[PDB]
């Protein structure tokens, strides 16, 4: 075919029928010459393997870069503290790793350590030194965010975000050319680190994602059979979000299910291997470089009981509870950023935040806290060993009041930060922040129910499920709990959520309760709205989106979603012959029509095929440079085989599909989204009457929805 | 290398001793509680008992990675902002991509912060 | 509409875009009437619930009867071996449990459980008690056996085989009036024990899918929703095999895994949500019953090194050689059995079965010991506290040769037992004897492994990775190893497989190794076969069943399918108009077919609908009883509105799929697969050419088969 | 009840002594390799060192569901048994669907052994 048929567009929607032709033509033209010579069999073996090779490449990257950024992330965020004189690459941690001076109420206290007042001021502790580390915090705090914005704009734009909604809209079928390129992976990559050492409420793990779906990206560019059809690359981008999932939480079967469940319109069987092998290549690569089996290992030697499980729906409730309204605030600022006037200063809207946010932190200890260091003390369970304040009051008698409002007010800061963190200008992830929103409310809530068996002993329920004056309740429990039920209540999901969660813990006797939480979360945010905020966000920004959930009205018809209607006039067509070159190029022009209906003549309507505008160009142009005499009086004939007409039959979808005019529209959607199409021709009377196109129905089912 | 091994081991507060914690670098069959805890304020008689609350770890890091790592993104960001720099001051088959990129990058530009609405 | 209409014959597809219709006019009708009334009110909440309330009843249902069938089984799989005469109750361990009497060397040990040789003979050591105990075990096992094949013939003999065949040939819209019916649930839930006590070598695991699907199916009779619509009785059946196979393995993860990846052909994002919930409840029942948190609990202390992915690889070549092989023999012989005489004597094909599985089992222990417990033993390390035969060698020094001797013999009787037992009339499961066929042969690689590890220490990767005289290999890994690879290449399940085996193991730590033994048996299959046992036996029965791997030639079109051709005659066709009654019912009376279109004229050949038989007779009948005059002289008008012509518009579907007759059968199969369509219209310049049926796309497929 | 609870422990062969088997029904924090264990063959010094070998495990059983669930089964085998025997012997709204049962069965049972393909 002439070189360039069956591209598209930025910003246009694939059809998936045409690409599984292609890409069946293309595998019945490689096996064809296998016989041919032993080269050709090296190169139809390559090409069998190929998928295999992407996915191993692909885990391989994501693992790898994931290593690097929590590592590179690690040591940044510690520098708001301090530093490491006598080693400069060592974090807080890694600097006390090996000293001796260590005391058991400061696990993290040696000499080499040096806060910025010990550097500048001279002196460790006093009021000059505190204000001094305030100050560090906050300016280095500012120059991180900057220096995250900075390179989002100045090189990779689309490095902003977590990208899930992108990804979930890519994956549909959509084309965002440079989304997943090379210049956006590095971008994003450097910029997650400079984010999350900024110290803003946002994590680095949803935007990993994006980060393996780059790879992925660039890794089909080097097999051809990925490299020419959008349909398998989409495959790979799915197997490379699953194996993203995987080193973010280090959940293969997580990833899997979380690529499955949110991100991959169409997974077809094989891609349920390919990407849970990706994803366990990626775990592999990150246990080889990151340890230095699971995150955040939880130790609850107490059995969960039956009452727990009223707890726990509570927790579910709450989780529901913020999920939706987030959605209605974080959106509620997003589509202000699109129509205010601080949306013109990203940059300015970036360091403000940056700023509120180091400022407002820093006094609480919970919130100058890591919020993944956060969720890891907060999942932990309390014993002799351990000497965290949240434990204190346990030992003090069994302040319990001082615990539980720093807890409620890291809780209330943590819920006004990221309604304004999540959208502005920086890889930003939704998945921490709700963890340690949904974590600190689980851990008050645990509190007060060790609060209650403790001193209520008495009570029934307590006496029988827990014996009197026993650690039977354990609050690391109810924060995971409670960070479950806010990331499905926020997210929506529901199987690929709990089994990360299990992943990412390890203990498999907790599902049933999580479940339930998660299960009350979703059923409350759907109670406020059935769309999470990555449908949210991917509504806001305005893509070419189509869900299962969305459905037309039972009178609605396909002939009220025909493009040609009343007021348009009639719909361009194409004659088979008697039409000149200069006819289909000044059509070409004209009309921003994606394709062009043809028919065997203008009286008898009669349909033929579908020409897509690109190919109808790309076509003409090189005929014009192949072959002379094209000036554009010459015609062009579509039929099947002096003035040299142009052939122009190999561009032809010569099976258009085609539906009536009373067809429902409630089966056109149906058909739109199991096929994949990107047009529909609606026909009456065996011949074309008009076009239904994804953008008519998308457009139809946003109308519907403002006018609600 | 003796900084990448060590053996920790942390003891709660035992009768009137309060918790305690005791580092130092040995190998795995080095590592425990009677070997680590030198001296131990326990008496005879609660020495076991001692042992048997506290609790002794060897783990194992590997500093070179940390540093690589470090070092690489380091030297990627640095490149990055001297590149950022020459290009808003200095710059006002590599080089056709690289002004191919170039025009993609304010276009994207226009489109994420400019107007935030790029709808098709 | 008429009573009745919208109902499919037995041994038929339904139409799923019609299935999915009448759910939405349904859902529109009872969300309507929401205002009209609070008893509406109520009825709307119990519809909207009766989804979660189907899912919760089949889930607790399927781990009840899981529990009970196991615990039936293992009561009885002892009375072979002995009676516990104080507890006829107790099999050998539950006997035996409370006796002081016990030694180390024999655990089961106590003068209460009476081995039939001290019954009868009263010694329970000589020649004679050998015998006896010898004769005593082939006549159980040939009691059970008889018994089970006579229930089964007898009452529901639909609960023959695993049954995950023919549901997945349901799953996909075929129907089979009594397969999941209440006479099938109970024979084969008591056939199952009997057939486990038997000593055939079958499993209930996978059979157990089946009575999931069973309960599900009469659980959907109590919800109208699920009563009348087949797509959501299908999704509720879906969701009642994951939770038969979360109970069969304990693997809830695992059985949603399985049920998206086998037997689900359509799986909506909600029947996730709702198979985890049910599987979740069913693993509950069966927790809360069968104790009395993993079955194959195992412990390897030492982690898994790198080079012992090579030995698992060896796994994996012998897991898919053995696999393709008995889809090369089991299906050999069980197309025998319908084509050679020894099929027409079914009870005595199973009594000749058992009687030569007991009496070569009985010698060998591992063959006596019960295949469940023999894959239990594998999987367990060897340690001072253990005191099994397997290990004896590893305590003389560290009979080796004896113990494999007993191993591979076990496996050969194993793996020809295993080609005649399947296909039986009894219910016979595939898992547990292909899991024990693996088993067995990993842990004789790794009793070699071993071997040369210590004896041959000085190999530098041996040295390197193992400690000398270090029991650094674990047998039980490599049992585990194989046994899911032999699953992986009898079955070709790749991901749920893995899921499965790491839930009944417990073990995250040997995901790595599980999948790549079974990616390398699954490859192997693949170069034999890439058809599955399940799908051998779905073509084998002639099931109609398509599979997204089959596809057409480039060069077929579907004016090669149409049903008229050129000797068939006209296609039936009705007239809008001026047609009787009488004519219909004799159309009707002398073709088969399952639908017939309607034309405006018989010249014009232009189409209107289509009119399924069933629906046209059932409504023909009806407005013969309810009106008078409808003498067959009446005539039938479709058209929109002293004869009284009957109305038949209602059964009409106004928007029957339309194809053209150049369009490739390449995206006709594609729409028949996606959107799961009964019959599609061939048209050729907007009038009637031809009838494409599912039928005819599964016959050409199977000729070409065929003619392979 | 004394039949659902019990504690025993296994010993390894230590030195002179082979591995050994105890059991008894006491509670959990009876359940302990002194208690359990009386006589214990080892000598004074290696007491505890035989009490670490050893290990002793408290285990309870719902007997009660077991003796159920057998029963249960027993009684619907016999039922069915019987209800067999009298199809074969006694025979030659619930009747009608016992008939119509008696229909399908009979049909289904023609297509499943006596043909095998019950094809469509
Ligand atoms: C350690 C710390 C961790 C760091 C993380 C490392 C992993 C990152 C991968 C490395 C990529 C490197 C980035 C090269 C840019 C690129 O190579 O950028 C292409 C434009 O020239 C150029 O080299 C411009 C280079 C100007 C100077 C470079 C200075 C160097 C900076 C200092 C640090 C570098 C160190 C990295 C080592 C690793 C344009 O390529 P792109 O960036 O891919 O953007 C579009 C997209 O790919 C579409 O893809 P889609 O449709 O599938 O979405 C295509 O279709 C379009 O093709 P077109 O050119 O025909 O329009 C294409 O432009
Ligand atoms: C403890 C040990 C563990 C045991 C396991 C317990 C769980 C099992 C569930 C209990 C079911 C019980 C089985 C009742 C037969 C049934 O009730 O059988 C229907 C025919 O009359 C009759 O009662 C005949 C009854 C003659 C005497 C019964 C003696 C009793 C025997 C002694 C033991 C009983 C104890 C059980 C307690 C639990 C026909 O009903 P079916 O068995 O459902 O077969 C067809 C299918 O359901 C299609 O469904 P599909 O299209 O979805 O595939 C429909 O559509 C057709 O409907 P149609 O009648 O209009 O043709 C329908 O016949
Ligand atoms: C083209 C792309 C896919 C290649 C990416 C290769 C990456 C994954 C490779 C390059 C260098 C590798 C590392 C090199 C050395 C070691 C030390 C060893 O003790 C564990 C593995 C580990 C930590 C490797 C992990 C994988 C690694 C990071
Ligand atoms: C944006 C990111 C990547 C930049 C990270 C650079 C950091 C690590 C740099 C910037 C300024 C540096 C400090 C500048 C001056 C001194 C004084 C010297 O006697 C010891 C090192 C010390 C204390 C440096 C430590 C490292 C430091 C904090
Ligand atoms: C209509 C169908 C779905 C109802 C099925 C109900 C089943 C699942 C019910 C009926 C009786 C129940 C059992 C009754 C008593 C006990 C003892 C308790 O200590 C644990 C739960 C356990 C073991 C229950 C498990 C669930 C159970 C088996
Ligand atoms: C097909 C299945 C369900 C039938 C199971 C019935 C079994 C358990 C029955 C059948 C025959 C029975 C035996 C018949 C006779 C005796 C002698 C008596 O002094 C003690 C019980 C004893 C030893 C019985 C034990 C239980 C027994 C083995
Ligand atoms: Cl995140
Ligand atoms: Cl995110
Ligand atoms: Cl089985
Ligand atoms: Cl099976």
């Amino acid at each position: 075919p002439i070189p360039g048929v069956g591209t598209y567009d930025d910003f246009h929607t694939i059809d998936w029928v045409r690409e599984k032709c292609k890409d069946r033509e293309r595998h019945r033209r490689i096996n064809s010459k296998k016989k041919e010579s032993a080269w050709e069999m090296t190169k139809s073996l390559y090409d069998a393997w190929s998928g295999w090779l992407v996915v191993t490449l692909t885990g391989l990257a994501s693992g790898a870069l994931a290593g690097l950024i929590d590592i590179a992330a690690d040591w940044m965020t510690d520098l708001k503290e301090g530093i490491c004189l006598s080693a400069l690459w060592y974090n807080h941690e890694q600097c006390c790793w090996g000293s001796n001076e260590t005391t058991f109420e400061e696990r993290d206290k040696c000499p080499q350590w040096k806060t910025w007042a010990e550097l500048i001021i001279g002196q460790a502790e006093g009021p000059g030194s505190y204000i001094m580390n305030y100050i560090m915090y906050i300016f280095w705090a500012l120059s991180f965010a900057f220096l995250a914005v900075s390179l989002v704009k100045v090189f990779a734009p689309y490095a902003c975000g977590s990208g899930i909604p992108e990804i979930k809209t890519i994956l549909s079928g959509f084309i965002i050319r440079g989304y997943l390129g090379k210049w956006t992976l590095m971008i994003k990559t450097i910029t997650l680190v400079l984010a999350v050492a900024s110290g803003l409420s946002l994590g680095k793990e949803g935007p990993l994602v994006h980060v393996a779906c780059c790879c992925g990206n660039i890794f089909s560019y080097l097999f051809p059979k990925y490299s020419t059809n959008e349909a398998k690359k989409r495959e790979v981008l799915s197997a490379a979000s699953a194996a993203g999932v995987s080193v973010a939480f280090g959940a293969p079967i997580g990833g899997v299910l979380f690529s499955l469940e949110e991100v991959s319109y169409y997974f077809p069987l094989k891609t349920l291997w390919r990407s849970f092998f990706a994803a366990l290549v990626a775990a592999f690569v990150l246990r080889s470089i990151n340890p230095f089996l699971v995150l955040f290992y939880v130790e609850y030697h107490t059995p969960w009981y039956l009452f727990e499980l009223f707890p726990f729906i509570l927790l579910g409730v709450f989780g529901g509870l913020w999920g939706a309204f987030f959605i209605r605030a974080n959106i509620a600022w997003c589509r202000r950023r699109k129509s205010t006037k601080f949306g013109k200063y990203p940059v300015l809207e970036v360091i403000i935040v940056a700023a509120i946010t180091a400022v407002i932190a820093f006094p609480n200890p919970y919130t100058r806290l890591n919020t993944s260091e956060l969720i890891k003390e907060l999942f932990t369970d309390c014993g002799p060993l351990e000497s965290s304040s949240l434990c204190d009051y346990r030992n003090d008698m069994n302040g319990v009041y001082s615990a539980i409002w720093q807890l409620c007010l890291a809780l209330i800061f943590k819920i006004i930060m990221t309604v304004f963190t999540f959208g502005i200008k920086v890889p930003s992830g939704l998945f921490i922040p709700s963890m340690a929103i949904g974590a600190i409310a689980g851990r008050i809530v645990g509190i007060a129910v060790e609060q209650l068996a403790y001193y209520h002993h008495d009570w029934f329920i307590f006496k029988e499920w827990c014996e009197v004056g026993a650690d039977c309740i354990t609050p690391g429990l109810y924060a995971m709990v409670g960070a479950a039920a806010c990331l499905g209540g926020v997210t929506r999901m529901t199987v690929s959520l709990v089994v990360i969660v299990f992943e990412l813990t390890g203990g498999l006797e907790y599902i049933v309760p999580l479940m339930a939480a998660v299960m009350t979360s979703k059923w409350v945010g759907d109670a406020f709205g059935r769309e999470g905020i990555y449908e949210a966000h991917i509504r806001l920004n305005g893509y070419p989106f189509l869900d299962a959930k969305e459905e037309f009205t039972h009178t609605t018809l396909a002939a009220d979603v025909m493009r040609p209607r009343r007021n348009d006039p009639p719909l361009a067509v194409l004659t088979q012959d008697n039409m000149t070159v200069d006819d289909i190029e000044n059509m070409i022009n004209e009309t921003s029509y994606n394709g062009f209906p043809v028919i065997m003549s203008k009286e008898s309507q009669r349909l033929v095929g579908f020409a897509l505008r690109r190919d109808l160009t790309i076509a003409i142009e090189s005929a014009r440079k192949k072959q002379e005499g094209i000036v554009g009086s010459s015609r062009v004939c579509f039929a099947q085989h002096s003035p040299r007409p142009l052939k122009l039959r190999s561009i032809l979808d010569m099976s258009p599909f085609t539906v009536t005019d009373h067809t429902p529209m409630e089966i056109v959607v149906d058909i739109f989204r199991k096929l994949g199409l990107r047009q529909c021709l609606v026909t009456h009377n065996g011949r074309l009457l008009g076009i239904i196109t994804k953008k008519d129905i998308l457009r139809h089912m946003a109308q519907t929805a403002n006018q609600d | 290398s003796s900084e990448d091994i060590r053996c920790k081991c942390i003891c709660p507060p035992y009768r009137n001793i309060s918790g305690h914690i005791y580092n130092q670098n040995v190998s795995q069959k080095d590592c425990n509680c009677l070997h680590v805890v030198e001296p131990m304020p326990v008496p005879g008689h609660d020495v076991e008992a001692y042992c048997l609350l506290c609790e002794c770890r060897y783990e194992e890091r590997s500093t070179t990675t940390i540093k690589v790592i470090i070092v690489i993104y380091l030297s990627v960001v640095g490149a990055l902002l001297l590149y950022m720099a020459f290009l808003m001051l200095v710059d006002p088959r590599v080089e056709g991509a690289q002004q191919r990129w170039k025009l993609q990058v304010q276009e994207q530009r226009k489109t994420v912060f400019d107007r935030h609405k790029m709808l098709s």
